[PDB]
RNA sequence: GACGGAGCCAGCGAGACCUUGGCCGAGAGGUCUUGGAAACUCCGUCGUGCUGGGGAUAGAGCAUUGUAAUUAUUGCUCUUCAACGAGGAAUUCCUAGUAAGCGCAAGUCAUCAGCUUGCGUUGAUUACGUCCCUGCCCUUUGUACACACCG
């Protein structure tokens, strides 16, 4: 979850992100 | 930019990967990270300490500044390790060396390769600093010499490369400061001597200072990131930890 | 050419007895002697 | 090596290089068939320019800049959830 | 002659005016006998031109009607 | 009883003169691995 | 909806979400007015684009500021630096496009920090 | 009375002492006049400086 | 519209710490001058004569602050540093206080533990509120 | 001849004092104190004691080590405050100088009606050593402005200091006393006094 | 060869630890 | 590649250890130092003209080098990059220094002023900033996106004033008298401003 | 600057015991139940007096922890009230979020147990020029692709 949880891309979109 | 180092870890863990495996293959040259730079491009180093050091940490600082030629000490005031990394791969440094302190007695020397490792970490022992000597006088500053010796293993040899590179290539011959890094049961022996050649042998005498290092740690990234896969570990709770040696 | 109007976000055009003119010259005054320097010569 | 160009090279590669299947692997689309629409309409930037082609295929250097353009209207859906809509930077 | 010319330009630039006002009369003594001059006239030539480039302000001043 | 861990050298001399002997027979010879230009 | 924008400043880790709508001039700093702000020695500070701008502009609409991290001086800083971006974007999204720009021109001409953030990134500035 | 004198060339490989810089100022009453001082802080072009003795010719300070 | 939160930090403590002086219905125990307020402390606090009703309308406020509050977090709340130990503050008057608070109606036992702001409390702090803006 | 830019009277629900309003007429330090009038008196220093630019506070954030001069363009009041932190136990502690500089300056427009910012540069331009030694013995050189109002900056702190280090005196009120009598130009401020023997040991090595 | 090396200029007192194990050998 | 138009010869050719892309330049008022930029490696290698060595290479971007160029006058580096930062190199003398001002987003362009104290810049917002070398703080800005005329293409799918497609500047260059810049991009118009009013003079097809 | 009130802002960190809350005690600390930060700011008292700075030593009490001793252990209350008034000859380090002040957390194989590492908070003076002194080096076959300069 960590080395994971460091590589974010901020620009992740999802459909749900509406709600 | 945070999609740069990213991918290219997977690269970089990719390379070291196909790297493991062929060398495997002919189990059955000089590492990949220095293998673009080695006598290309003079090493860039950057000589830092924990927060707070004390006064002897910020002189032995200046003291592995001046071992390497192309060294340079950096202040650790507030800094933050993915500032301090982030900063130093900005500025193009090659290698990061960090010491830790145990009132005032050097206890850990640890070194990360840039951009993208190795790391590997040293525990002192039996540091005699130079500024334990009166009178000492000034040092030479040329590319020195260097010598390892009982250096057998594969680990050995990467051991070698980690510490080989941290030096300029292409010392003149006559070059007068010879480094020399001796393993003996894992204990590699520094020394930093300066000669002159006789007519009839040669005569050594040390310029110092004189400490020992025991590898612990060796992982596949730079130092901040703790989560890097580890290539090597000092495993010292077996039973034959008391009387084995790797180097 | 190929792989580069793939790889291109800007056009890119397709690469292209008797004696002959040639279309480009590499000035027609200039001299080849006077281009030579004197530690040349 | 040239040895290994004979055989590494596949059509499957030069398709992962296109433009919505990378866009598919960095995630920004659910679906291949979903990139293509939102290349279509122009909600995508590779580096300072915007691509309406599906089929361009990023090189390597370009990979990582591409992006969403700065005024997307879904752009503004990424910062709303996550309440960092921040309107200075007008998304 | 002695004088290094990649340190010719600083030692004229520290040249006080009024040795600038010497110089020149060395310089005119220079031409009375031609000899002197053609023997190493370039570098009589530069070291005359850099001294009023140095000091043209200063040389627009001085009415005298000697100089 | 037994110690778990290899104890750390002492530099008596012996070890100071055996260290110093390899390192002159290492420049008399000049055997030196140091890195060169490639 | 009420026409309505949000923004952010940061300075160090304190961080602070201004958000600015049509009202009748109410300024709130987390839920309290702007003139309570502590220290007051730098409330003048948090004043700064308020007394450089305008109150008409600022008694046109309603501020709401939270901030949170960091300390005293680093939050002001944030206060400021995201009122300021919020009043700018306001002026974008609901008003003319030359107040947006004398806004910008007025506060990068007395301090760019209230529009874009100071961050003393490291600097080795020894070569090597 | 006090001279003022702005300085137009900050002189270089004077060799001049640590701290010490030797430099060529134009007196502000007369602009063609000028003479060379040796100044301690650091100095810039088109600053200006107050000589209280406007004869003395700076000489090189070791 | 007045609220508690409306005026300065300093100034409503200060009436309402002169309101409840005067009110004179607000329990004191005995030993107000004979404490510290913290063994941290060294002196006990100068005015002898109205530091409890000052405490009192202290704490009445971070009840209107933070909706729910109890004993220990008015200890830790007025607690000071002292190697530093951090000592709380003492938990005799804070409780002394508290009690003495909803014997006014100011102040009420809260569900789920603690105390909850007396609607009729409630008022009555925004009216001294008001009493210092105007 | 007229030009209004406001025609409905503006009332802010939240309220604010009428003094931040004259504020937005105009900006003053501490709200107290104008700029339009404070001028340096001696044409050297112009160019290195800056106060062209007002401002509310002293505090700033302002980035002014980064270039060797970037620090005439800082505000001289900030200067003295930044300056007044020293001994260690008063390292970090710059909103401190802020008040006490705060509470200088109405001592000073209390001692003197000037205004306090004018006696501050008068004091400054008047303690500024305008020729100093150097050890080759000693030899007389001239001395740069920077240096000049950097080294009068930190006489007049230096003595400020000294002075109620362990007396009755405070550190404002002596701070006062200092820069009221370096504007005068008496012998009684400690930094005119060094500047004066400053300025005869060099003229003694001229 | 015993004169410049310092560790065996000179160096400061308890640098080195020759005496403590030449005691211990011979115990 | 160094050329020399009297003779028209290649005198001399400079290239990187490891081939590195180079997709912009500057020389040194003197003529003695080269600097390119590249897109792949973040890093601004130098040059002797009279050596063709690399003498150094300048890091301190995190992002792509878009554009160099040298002061005239003062001899200062003024490098730009989609790191959404500027930085002034100061490679002359015996200690360099660097100073990062950063932009709202990316630079594509950037022009010096001839007196070497001022420098405009490009963003991706399409906005002309100017910053002052001296005292490294902006001193005016430019708004250009509505302005710019940008087509809609045949093969678009959506409205050329919903497009966003080229509203920035991707070259800029003064006027040599200071008070002008030229302005264009992957679009169908020039640009000419004025720096002291910040205003369009006029705009070409 | 010491003290008394009041006001408050962080980021690291998860292998029965922790705990929100109520009731007692001046405090330390007890008892009954539920779930699993300082520095710093505002207002006041004190004042050049080894003073309301300093808390070493000592006396009397109120409690905790084991364990089976009248044993120590860790806290709290009062009284007692020392050296220390800025530090010789000498000596070490240091250029920006840096020197310095400030508190918090984990002990994750070497090392460390009021010591090591990590986290955040406030935040500077001066220099950013020189080879003059010291020390360490490089060159004295342009070799260097044109122009220019040098010989």
């Amino acid at each position: 979850l960590r080395e994971k949880a460091k590589e974010r891309n901020p620009d992740e979109y999802y459909h749900a992100m509406h709600s | 930019m945070l999609r740069r180092q990213a991918r290219e870890r997977r690269e970089y863990l990719y390379r070291k990967a196909q790297e493991l495996q062929d060398s495997q293959l002919q189990q059955k040259q000089v590492d990949d990270e220095y293998a673009a730079t080695s006598g290309i491009m003079d090493p860039r180093i950057i000589v830092t300490t924990s927060r707070d050091p004390s006064t002897r940490l910020s002189q032995f600082a200046k003291e592995i500044k001046l071992l390497f030629p192309n060294a340079v000490r950096l202040n650790r005031g507030n800094y933050v390790m993915p500032n301090l990394v982030d900063a130093c791969k900005k500025s193009g440094t090659t290698d990061l060396v960090v010491l830790h302190e145990h009132r005032g007695v050097p206890t850990s020397l640890t070194i990360s390769h840039f951009p993208h490792g190795p790391t590997a970490q040293f525990s002192l022992h039996n540091v005699v600093m130079r500024h334990d000597i009166i009178n000492a006088g000034n040092q030479s500053e040329v590319n020195p010499h260097l010598i390892f010796d009982n250096f057998t293993t594969a680990l050995g040899k990467r051991v070698v490369c980690i510490l080989k590179h941290l030096f300029n290539a292409g010392p003149k011959k006559d070059s007068e400061r010879v480094i020399t890094f001796a393993n003996r049961g894992d204990f590699i022996s520094v020394r930093q001597h300066v000669y002159v050649r006789t007519r009839e042998g040669v005569e050594i005498a040390e310029v110092g200072p004189r400490f020992e290092m025991r590898l612990f740690e060796l992982r596949l990234g730079t130092l901040e990131n703790k989560d890097a896969d580890v290539e090597w570990q000092l495993r010292r709770f077996i039973r034959t930890a008391n009387k084995k040696d790797y180097l | 050419y190929k792989l580069d109007v793939l790889s291109s976000v800007h056009f890119v055009p397709k690469p292209a007895e008797t004696p002959t003119i040639s279309m480009e010259d590499a000035p027609l005054y200039m001299s080849n002697a006077s281009s030579l320097a004197p530690q040349e010569i | 090596k040239i040895s290994d160009l004979e055989n590494k090279v596949t059509v499957s590669a030069i398709c992962r290089r296109r433009l919505p299947v990378i866009m598919h692997r960095l995630k920004m689309a659910e679906t291949i068939q979903d990139a293509v629409k939102f290349i279509e309409q122009g909600h995508v930037r590779v580096g300072p320019n915007l691509i309406n082609d599906p089929a361009y295929l990023v090189t390597r250097n370009m990979e990582d800049y591409v992006t969403w353009v700065d005024n997307s209207k879904i752009k503004k859906t990424l910062l709303r959830y996550r309440n960092q809509i921040d309107d200075f930077d007008f998304s | 002659l002695r004088i290094r010319m990649s340190q010719l330009e600083d030692a004229l630039m520290v040249m006080p005016f009024s040795y600038v006002l010497k110089f020149l009369k060395f310089i005119d003594t220079v031409m009375q006998n031609k000899t002197l001059l053609h023997s190493h006239l370039p570098l009589i030539c530069k070291n005359l031109f850099f001294i009023i480039k140095f000091n043209h302000k200063e040389l627009v001043s001085q009415k005298n009607e000697e100089l | 009883f037994d110690r778990t861990a290899k104890p750390v050298p002492v530099i008596t001399s012996e070890v100071t003169e055996s260290l110093e002997d390899m390192i002159r027979r290492r420049i008399q010879d000049s055997n030196f691995d140091d890195l060169q230009r490639r | 909806a009420v026409p309505s924008v949000q923004t952010f400043g940061k300075k160090k880790s304190a961080t602070a979400v201004a958000h600015v709508k049509a009202g009748k001039g109410l300024i709130k700093v987390n839920g309290s007015p702007i003139t309570l702000v502590e220290p007051e020695i730098l409330r003048f500070k948090v004043y700064e684009p308020l007394l450089l701008v305008g109150l008409d502009k600022f008694s046109n609409i309603d501020i709401r500021v939270r901030v949170t991290g960091g300390g005293h001086v680093s939050q002001v800083y944030a206060i400021r630096q995201a009122i300021a971006k919020g009043l700018v974007a306001y002026h974008q999204k609901y008003v003319d496009e030359q107040s947006k720009n004398e806004l910008k021109k007025a506060f990068t001409s007395y301090d760019r920090t209230l529009l874009i953030a100071d961050s003393r990134r490291p600097e080795p500035k020894k070569f090597g | 009375p006090v001279t003022l004198a702005k300085v137009i060339k900050v002189l270089g490989r004077t060799g001049s002492r640590g701290g010490v810089t030797q430099v060529r100022v134009e007196f502000l009453e007369d602009t063609s006049r000028t003479i060379v001082r040796n100044v301690k802080g650091p100095v810039r072009e088109n600053d200006i400086l107050v000589l209280m003795e406007s004869e003395r010719e700076a000489r090189r300070l070791r | 519209g007045v609220s508690v939160r409306d005026v300065a930090a300093q100034d409503f403590i200060n009436a309402y710490a002169s309101f409840l002086q005067r009110q004179g219905k607000l329990e004191v125990p005995g030993y107000v001058d004979i404490v510290k307020t913290s063994s941290g402390n060294e002196m006990p606090p100068q005015d002898a004569e109205g530091w409890f009703y000052k405490r009192a309308a202290s704490v009445a406020r971070h009840i209107y602050m933070r909706k729910q509050v109890g004993v220990g977090k008015l200890n830790k709340l007025y607690g000071g540093a002292k190697p530093y130990k951090h000592i709380d503050a003492s938990g005799s008057i804070n409780r002394k206080v508290l009690q003495a608070l909803e014997k006014i109606g100011i102040v009420e036992i809260s569900p789920k533990g603690g105390r909850r702001i007396s609607e009729n409390g409630q008022r009555d702090l925004d009216r001294i509120a008001a009493q210092t803006l105007e | 001849f007229e030009v209004v830019e406001e025609f409905t009277p503006v009332v802010l629900a939240t309220p604010i004092p009428e003094e931040v309003q004259q504020a937005q007429t105009e900006i003053k330090l501490f709200n107290k104190w104008s700029f339009e009038e404070v001028e340096v008196k001696d044409a050297s220093l112009v160019d290195y004691v800056q106060v062209r630019q007002p401002i509310f506070v002293a505090h700033t954030a302002g980035r002014y080590a980064n270039k060797r001069f970037r620090k005439a363009q800082c505000p001289i009041i900030e200067r003295l405050t930044n300056s007044l932190m020293m001994n260690g136990r008063n390292n970090g502690k710059k909103l401190k100088a802020v008040r006490i500089i705060k509470h200088t300056l109405d001592i000073i427009n209390v001692l003197t009606d000037q205004n306090p910012i004018q006696v501050v540069v008068d004091a400054i331009t008047n303690t500024g050593p305008r020729e100093d030694t150097t050890r080759v013995r000693r030899q007389a050189v001239d001395v740069s402005p920077l240096r000049r109002v950097n080294q009068a900056i930190a006489l007049l702190t230096i003595g400020a200091r000294e002075a109620a280090f362990r007396n009755i005196k405070t550190i404002a009120e002596t701070l006062a006393e200092e820069l009221i009598n370096a504007a005068k130009g008496s012998s009684t401020s400690y930094a005119i006094k060094k500047k004066d023997e400053l300025e005869r040991v060099a003229k003694s090595n001229r | 060869r015993e004169e410049f090396n310092p560790f065996e200029a000179v160096g400061k007192p308890g640098i080195s630890k020759q005496i403590g194990e030449e005691q211990r050998k011979r115990a | 590649r160094a050329w020399d138009l009297i003779r028209y010869r290649n005198f001399r050719t400079f290239t990187g250890t490891e081939r590195i892309q180079f997709n912009c330049l500057a020389v040194d008022p003197s003529g003695e130092v080269v600097c390119a930029g590249s897109l792949d490696n973040f890093d601004i290698h130098v040059w002797s003209v009279q050596t063709g060595q690399l003498l150094d290479a300048l890091s301190g971007h995190e992002g792509p080098v878009s554009c160099l160029s040298f002061s005239q006058e003062n001899s200062v580096l003024a490098s730009a990059s989609w790191d959404k930062t500027i930085r002034i190199w100061s490679i002359f003398g015996r200690s360099q220094q660097v100073e990062p001002i950063e932009v709202y987003s990316d630079v594509l362009a950037l022009s010096m002023r001839p007196d070497g104290k001022e420098v405009a810049v490009s963003t991706l917002k399409g906005q002309i900033s100017i910053f002052n070398i001296e005292d490294a703080k902006q001193v005016g800005n430019i708004d250009c996106r509505k302005d710019i005329i940008s087509g809609r293409f045949n093969q678009d799918r959506f409205t050329a004033k919903n497009s966003e497609r080229s509203k920035f500047f991707t070259t800029i260059h003064y006027s040599f008298d200071g008070m002008a810049i030229v302005a264009g991009g992957n679009n169908n118009s020039i640009c000419l401003y004025d720096v002291p009013n910040e205003v369009l003079l006029k705009r070409f097809i």
